[PDB]
This record gives structure tokens, C-alpha cells and sequence, in this order.
């Protein structure tokens, strides 16, 4: 007649109601295990599985709890036909984790929603973390494409591609929020001014086109603000771009210009002279 | 005897020329430093090429006379 | 505005009109009572035709360009 042995197969659980803990106690007399011994439970946070059990052959009893809310579960046995109770280990209960793919924030304006299709290159968000245990640390499966804080959970992009980003808790959940291939990635050639010919010369170059309209570029503006807000641009007070230039325009020998920080789109400019920089796309 | 085929031409370009910049469209622009807009002299290519023709044109019809 | 359409023009016509008399051919002349020539600032017809012609070309490309 005596409870000697309370353990918890682990101490962290998700508060889902299928998440479960289980209990086992050993009641025994003396080296004897005593067997169909009842044994009752009670918890103060979820449900148990039973509120009574009886010991196998071995003096053993198990049982399992799980909840539909956080907090700390204080479970308790006691042998039937005795008074004293025996107090489990305390257990906690945290609610599913996850990354929320919809407060997606965009550092430089602050607005939230999904992930941006057009990426500024070097650009960055802030992935937000919710449930677990509070305290997270965020990875990338692949740095290169994108690159993230591992806490803070910012995330810079990078190369046009798709991996993924997860995050853990410190209650050890995971949750994980892909980032799909962007449809084209904006790369502002920061090297010197330049001019419309060594422009389509820079962009065919390396690959990739010439920004088509003053739109395609005042679109990206429209989605990650002044450019310098940025890190990587943090210094670049200005970021005038050199657009396509229409039918007219490569007669009249001149083009448009979009500024990726001022925005300022300009017209009838030297499509000869070093004006603007070579951004391309995609 | 060869001069009108200058100054018929000469007259008429310059003429062209100073009506075109009254008129902004025709203009072509810089960037100062800070990525700024500014006025350049000179004019849009198609213009140019437009009045440096209707030019060496009426300083045809210089020479032909004399 | 709708200048051009005669500075173009006028700078022009005048400056071929001015290399025209550099050449007696292109003249008229006139005869005093006595029966002799005599000079008559006019120019032959189709020299000022010739001339108010290659003109509002020019005065042309004014307009269209402002």
C-alpha cells in the first residue's frame, strides 16, 4: 500500500487535445509490487485518460493527459484505500507554434501581409513567430537564396529561388514557412553612373532585361518604399533608373528614369550621358 | 557665289533653333550628383536633326539662285 | 505657340531674299521714259516663289515642333 515511483514521460506537451503525457506510478509493499491496486489521478489543467487504474503484475499503472489550453498541468495520485496523495512532476502545455505567412512585415515601409512577388534584392521582412513557449530561433535551408536572423526571425532576400524557413521553440516545437520563387528579383547595379547603352549592355550581360516601364519600377518602390531604408543601401541617397525607352524616345535620343529611393520618375533625359544606374530584372 | 549656301542655311537653322527651345518637350535633361533633373543646352536628336535639314535645304535653294 | 510659324518662316524668306539681289540675274528691270533699264528692287516671280516656298517649310517645322 504505498506509491513509490511517479515519472513523466516527457514535460513539454502542445495544448492541441492529442498532444499526450503519460504517467506512470509503481505502488508497492516493501520488495513486493502490489498488482490490482487501484490508483486514482487528478489533474488541475487538461484530461486525464481515467481517473482511476489498477496496477499491472509489476505494480504499475499508467495513464495520459493531454489539454486544449496552455498552462501548467499539476497532475496527483493516490492509492485508493489511503489518504496521503502523491504529487507528479509539473508538466506545461503550450499551444501549436507557428509562422504566420499573413503578418508578413516589410521593413522598410512597416506595412504586413504575404511575401512581396518582386523582390528588391537585399531587401528585407520580418517572419512572425506565433505560439510555443515565447523564446524563438529561426533557420534557412539555404542562406544563399534567402538569408535570415537567427533571433530576431529577419529575413533578407537574396538570390531568386525557393527555400524555406523554419523556427523552434524553446518548448522544441517547429514550424516552417516557405518562400516561393519570386516571379522577377530587382538588382540595382550600384557600381557607377552609367548610360542607356552600357545599361541593356549591364543587364544582357550578366542576364536579364532592362526594367520595362517607369511602373515595373515604381512598383517595386510600392512594395519595399526608399530602397536605402535597407541595409545594403543604407547609404545611397539616390537610385535613379534607367526605364525602357519607347519608339519615340530612341529617336529623341533620350529615356525615363524611376528612382528606387526618390521615386522623383523623370523624363527626356540623355539617354547618352552617364545619368542614370543599371538596374535589371529578373 | 557660295556664301548664300551658308547664309540662307544659317539663318534658317539658328531661327529653328531658338523657337525650339521655347518649348521644354523638345529639351533633353541631366542628373547632378544628388539624381536631380537639369537643364542641358541641348536639344532632342529628332529635333536637331529636323531643323539641321529644312536648314541645309533652304541654303539649297541659296546657292541654285546664284 | 503659334510664332514659331513665322520667326522660322520670316528669318528665312528674308536671308534668301537678301543673297537673291547679290545676283542681277535673278532681278527685274525696268525702262525709264528715255527707254533705258533701270533698276526695280522686285525679283523675278519665280525666285520669290522659289523663296516664299522653301519659307513656310521652314516656318513649318516651327509649329509642329512647339
Amino acid at each position: 500500500a504505498s506509491i513509490t515511483e511517479i515519472k513523466a514521460d516527457k514535460t513539454t506537451a502542445v495544448a492541441n487535445g492529442q498532444d499526450a503525457i503519460t504517467y506512470t506510478v509503481k505502488v508497492m509493499k516493501g520488495d513486493k509490487p502490489v498488482s490490482n491496486q487501484e490508483v486514482t489521478f487528478t489533474t488541475t489543467l487538461g484530461k486525464l485518460s481515467n481517473s482511476t487504474e489498477k496496477t499491472d503484475t509489476n505494480g504499475y499503472a499508467k495513464v495520459t493527459l493531454t489539454s486544449t489550453t496552455p498552462g501548467k498541468s499539476l497532475v496527483s495520485a493516490r492509492v485508493s484505500d489511503v489518504a496521503v496523495d502523491v504529487k507528479a512532476p509539473e508538466v506545461e502545455f503550450f499551444t501549436t507554434l507557428t509562422i504566420d505567412d499573413g503578418n508578413i512585415e516589410i521593413v522598410g515601409t512597416g506595412v504586413k501581409g504575404k511575401l512581396p512577388t518582386v523582390w528588391l534584392q537585399y531587401g528585407q521582412v520580418n517572419l512572425k513567430a506565433s505560439g510555443g513557449n515565447g523564446k524563438y530561433t529561426w533557420r534557412s535551408a539555404n542562406p544563399a537564396i534567402a538569408s535570415v536572423d537567427a533571433s530576431s526571425g529577419q529575413v533578407t532576400l537574396k538570390e531568386k529561388g525557393t527555400t524555406t524557413i523554419s523556427v523552434i521553440s524553446s518548448d522544441n516545437q517547429t514550424a516552417t514557412y516557405t518562400i516561393a520563387t519570386p516571379n522577377s528579383l530587382i538588382v540595382p547595379n550600384m557600381s557607377k553612373r552609367v548610360t542607356y547603352n552600357d545599361a541593356v549592355n549591364t543587364c544582357k550581360n550578366f542576364g536579364g532585361k532592362l526594367p520595362s516601364s517607369q511602373n515595373e519600377l515604381e512598383n517595386v518602390f510600392k512594395a519595399w518604399g526608399a530602397a536605402n531604408k535597407y541595409e545594403y543601401y543604407k547609404s545611397s541617397q539616390t537610385i535613379i533608373s534607367w526605364v525602357q525607352q519607347t519608339a519615340q524616345d530612341a529617336k529623341s535620343g533620350v529615356a525615363s528614369t524611376y528612382d528606387l529611393v526618390k521615386q522623383n520618375p523623370l523624363n527626356n533625359i540623355k539617354a547618352s550621358e552617364s545619368n542614370a544606374y543599371a538596374t535589371c530584372v529578373k | 557665289m557660295d556664301q548664300a549656301a551658308n547664309a540662307a542655311e544659317s539663318a534658317t537653322k539658328d531661327q529653328l533653333t531658338q523657337e525650339a527651345f521655347k518649348n521644354p518637350e523638345n529639351q533633353k535633361v541631366n542628373i547632378d550628383a544628388n539624381g536631380n533633373a537639369i537643364p542641358s543646352g541641348e536639344l532632342k536628336d529628332d529635333i536637331v536633326e529636323q531643323i539641321a535639314q529644312q536648314a541645309k535645304e533652304a541654303g539649297e535653294v541659296a546657292r541654285q539662285q546664284a
